[PDB]
């Protein structure tokens, strides 16, 4: 049988061996050096089209022959050399000389229009235009570019929800021209979203499917009861004629998706807001986090989009009252800008106001976003959260927004099933890493801290009892004996954060 | 109601 | 392999390379530039009729050469010069000319070809005629005109109710003979109209059908029942065989249409009522 | 016909009897010297190509003639003498020498081969990387080895629950590039799991899938009904394409399919958690025991992941808290990692005590392992056991986790001369290593932690105390007759040595 | 015994 690589080449040189060739020439040199049976023969000889012949000589040839040899051997006699000499020169420069395979041989035939062509039928979604995050999808880019000689692996693109990740996805496919043609030959991306414990299986029953000629989708059979051993079995069969592919995995949410990606040793692009979806796999896993948009970037995604930029102070004030609510959100900034109507700052500031008194509800809209609000999004976070997280997340509404807050300030709205309360840390950390609906802070002191549209997320979401509750179960152990943080002298007054505290009284007593 | 229908 | 130019040579020189040739005469001389084989030559040596051994000379030829070069240079020695000649003029009159026909008119009566049969096979409705309006339908033409070059997008001729959107497109394609023909090949103008949310999977599904050739009408599966991935994949399969297509998707109401739209990378005019 | 090495030639010598030869021209001579006949030659001498001459000379040729001399005899004479000099040649380097190339290598990059392809076709697991244990996957593949001779046999790389034989076995033929290739030409990895009685024979229905060719998937028939005898024979049909063919059966319940397995004569490696089934099985029968970690084995597994190494004396001495209390186990110890978070000795620590006050359950994480935590998976073991097994395990909660104690001190607790109770805690650490036997100085046996922490958060909570009180009673019933050192029996009549985890257990269920 | 084993 063949492998990955003499497949690459068979593979690569397929234009070739569609513009020039012919499986009945082949098939008499062939029947002689062992590597055919009389059954081959005769499913390639009486074939109406050409196509056919080629697409069942490559496919019976990936599986029936010990080597590439009796190929070049081939080519050669029927002065279709101009084939057996491009194999031979990538065989070359794939034995022998490694690296210099991507520059030399496989490069001068990049096209613009192929890759278009490979990402339609790999469905990968149409890479954003009008602004793209440089440095992200630019490691994504570079990460990829590192492993493509791998044989098997994880790359996780995690981020909040709306956080920008699978347009990055998007965007790093569509980037480069090297990713697809000269570091990865194909591409299939896929979107889970599975939360079902079938979902684990059709997704790679579509897989199979993604993968499988345009011939034989026909004969699709009653796969949908088949077990999942036969299901990966004819995957990893039907994944011979698959050189150097690339899986992106777009929204994976449960770990089996992941287990079956690694039983199945493929190459895999993944973008998840559940982090911890990687312990599943014992393998090489890398990361790239998608953060909150930086105060600048988001100028950068406004004057992208054609809003105009301010003058007056209280109007980039507006601007910087609109990135703190948002707390750098590429999806509700979106919704934001697409809601923005007239255009002006002030209809800006009108929404602004909207947000902290109608939540994400205010300024929810049609967005390239599946989402009419990020609160949709949300949804599901939450529901899969732990039990005991749920109740964490649904307490931490009593806090002060875009504030660094300690532990122990914590431990007084956190429930827990003694005098040291370091559980609530672990509760609070599998918070942030599954969805990052926190905020993790290491030194000067152990602090956590809730974002502002995660905030008004729960506001108006959470049980209107829970937040009277959780604000007098706060005034409670508040009594007993700017870029700084509040001191151990000085936390019996959490009276600083009043305002956002006299905010939700008012919102608990309508 | 714990969570108004998650959200 | 060679290419449109040396193949439409191959092809347009026929009535010609049937009244006087013989491809045993240039087999040995294949055989010896090495751009054939023995077998090759076998294949086209024993062979009943000429036309035989003209038909197989003609399919065996073009994978092997690089070029239409030894076969110029074989018509000359053969005293069939009145071939090589009206051949190396031809591709004088490719080599030496950087201009020659573009997508334009030499086979006239586009008015059965474009009108009639591309119109009627994408059930384009009969244009109306007693009443154009000009500025509207222009700037459909012109608009869409300047984006025949692009990959993908979306043309909204939106307005109220009854207001005439969807004549007008009528008109957009059945006034000019470029839209159809020059700037796109093919056109599939579908009606929408869905309201539930099984709506937005069936006209996908008729698209798909749409696009299917006579051939395999009768084929059509139970396909009610595939997944959407599937009848994603399905189009932009059976979309390999339509280059340059214009899509019209009369009377949207929900963006699931224009979402698969946007999914499937397709070139759409649409007439709606919701901006 | 022919054989190997003169078919090697015929097929080796290609290139070359396509650029100089035609089989007319040796017609008449084979036609004469009487290896073929009038007819073949009829077949061969009309033929349009010589590639055409040359296929049916070459096909038709190897069935008549004993040998390959009358086409060496013959290459000589058409002036077409380089090729029956290279021939001659190679007959002489065969016929001559009795050493050639044996199974190894001469087609270098088995990297996809062995590695990529046979592995992932045959359902191996993607070996694990980042701490390999040498000892155990080291004497996997000897021991495979030095049995690819014959024709049948049982491989039993038996141990503990998430003691990690599995990722042994994934390793042991993943390292190597012998066991496959050289020692088996194909590996088939199935996993049981089965408990129904329905299992034992849906396995055997994968592993016929597992064996028939890409062709043929799609014509899968409705084979779910159809007898035993029959799943077996199509098997054992279906394995003539199968040379030298290896099995890893990873987690056997039911010694049905060890039975399966031998008579299917199969060739098998066995990751297993109970011991027994091998009497299932009449025949060569070798087991590897998948031993606990060792403490220094520990550090390696450690390290290996990147946690940072003691200092101060109680670090070290929290990490022996650690390696202590999950009594060496590769799937527990790794889920502490998973969740030690900041990487602190401190959080470990922090780890430490949620293990005594929450069991198993306090640093159950997402891991490798199929399984939650360590009681998922031992739930299982427990279920399978014989009802008085699983009663004298039931109560050995009120033990002494990691002492070694006599079998008499044991006969309090334990339900029914009292030997059977050292029957009962036999069959009871064969059967998932729940126990622990320890022959001399007096035969004893050791309740180790990962297998009490179980037990504690699982029994009824009432059946604790009650075995605290069944024990103190009969204590006092021996009292009323009247460190590597062993508990002496002068010395019974106070278990109060252990009175530190006897109050605490007491703690728990008195409440 | 045995809380669901
Ligand atoms: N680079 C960008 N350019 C323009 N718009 C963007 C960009 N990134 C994000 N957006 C807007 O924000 C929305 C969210 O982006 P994206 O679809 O990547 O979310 P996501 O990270 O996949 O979140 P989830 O995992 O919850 O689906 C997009 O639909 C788009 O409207
Ligand atoms: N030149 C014309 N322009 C517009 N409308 C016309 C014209 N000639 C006739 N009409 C009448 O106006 C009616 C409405 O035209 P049309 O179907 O284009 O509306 P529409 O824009 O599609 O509205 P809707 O999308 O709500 O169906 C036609 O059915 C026809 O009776
Ligand atoms: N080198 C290693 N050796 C043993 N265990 C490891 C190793 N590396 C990681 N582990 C962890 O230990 C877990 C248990 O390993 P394994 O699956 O081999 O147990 P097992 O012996 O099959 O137990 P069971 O038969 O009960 O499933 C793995 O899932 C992995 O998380
Ligand atoms: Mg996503
Ligand atoms: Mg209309
Ligand atoms: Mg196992």
């Amino acid at each position: 049988m063949l492998c990955e690589i003499e497949c690459r080449a068979l593979s690569t040189a397929h234009t070739r061996l569609i513009h020039d060739f012919e499986p009945r020439d082949a098939l008499t040199y062939l029947e002689g050096k062992n590597i055919f049976t009389e059954d081959h023969s005769e499913l390639i000889s009486k074939m109406s089209t050409r196509l056919e012949r080629i697409a069942n000589f490559l496919r019976i040839y990936r599986r029936q022959a010990s080597e590439l040899g009796p190929l070049i051997d081939f080519f050669n006699y029927n002065n279709q050399s101009h084939l057996a000499d491009f194999l031979e020169d990538y065989i070359d420069f794939a034995i022998n000389e490694p690296d210099l395979l991507r520059p030399v041989v496989i490069a001068p035939q990049f096209s613009r229009q192929m890759l278009d062509r490979k990402l339609l039928l790999g469905n990968v979604p149409k890479q954003m235009t009008c602004y793209i995050r440089e440095y992200h999808v630019d490691r994504v880019i570079k990460k990829l570019d590192e492993m493509c000689d791998l044989d098997s692996f994880f790359l996780f693109l995690h981020g909040r929800a709306g956080s920008g990740k699978s347009v990055i996805a998007s965007q790093a496919l569509s980037k480069s021209d090297q990713l697809i043609g000269i570091n990865y030959d194909s591409i299939v991306w896929l979107k889970d979203s599975g939360t079902a414990p079938k979902s684990t299986f059709d997704l790679f029953t579509d897989i199979l499917l993604m993968l499988k000629s345009e011939d034989d989708l026909l004969n699709f059979p009653s796969v949908e009861h088949v077990t999942s051993v036969v299901l990966k079995r004819m995957i990893c069969n039907a994944l011979i004629d698959r050189p150097n592919t690339l899986f992106v995995f777009d929204d994976v949410v449960q770990e089996e998706t992941i287990r079956w990606a690694q039983e199945l040793r493929l190459r895999c692009l993944v973008t998840t807001r559940d982090v911890e979806i990687s312990n599943a796999a014992s393998q090489t896993c890398e990361f790239i986090e998608v953060t909150s948009l930086e105060i600048d970037e988001c100028y950068d995604f406004l004057e992208a989009y054609g809003m105009p930029m301010p003058v007056g102070e209280k109007e980039e004030d507006v601007l910087n009252k609109t990135i703190e609510l948002s707390s750098g959100n590429p999806a509700t900034l979106m919704m934001f800008f697409k809601s923005c109507e007239p255009k002006t700052f002030e209809k800006m500031a009108q929404l602004n106001n909207k947000l902290e008194s109608r939540g994400l509800v205010g300024v929810e809209c049609i967005t390239p976003y599946s989402y009419k609000s990020l609160a949709m999004a949300l949804q599901r976070c939450v529901e899969v959260l732990s039990d005991e997280d749920r109740s964490a997340l649904a307490f931490a509404v009593v806090m002060p927004p875009g504030v660094d807050i300690p532990v122990k300030l914590w431990s007084c709205v956190i429930p827990v099933d003694e005098q040291l309360d370091d559980e609530v840390a672990d509760r609070l950390k599998r918070l942030s890493k599954r969805g990052a609906l926190l905020s993790g802070k290491r030194m000067p002191v152990l602090t956590f801290k809730i974002d502002h549209i995660i905030h008004m997320f729960l506001k108006h979401v959470v049980d209107a009892q829970t937040i009277a509750n959780g604000i007098s179960i706060l005034e409670q152990r508040l009594l007993e004996i700017e870029t700084v943080i509040r001191p151990e002298d000085f936390p019996k007054f959490m009276q600083l954060h009043q305002k956002f505290y006299d905010s939700l009284k008012n919102f608990a007593c309508c | 109601p714990l969570f108004n229908f998650l959200c």
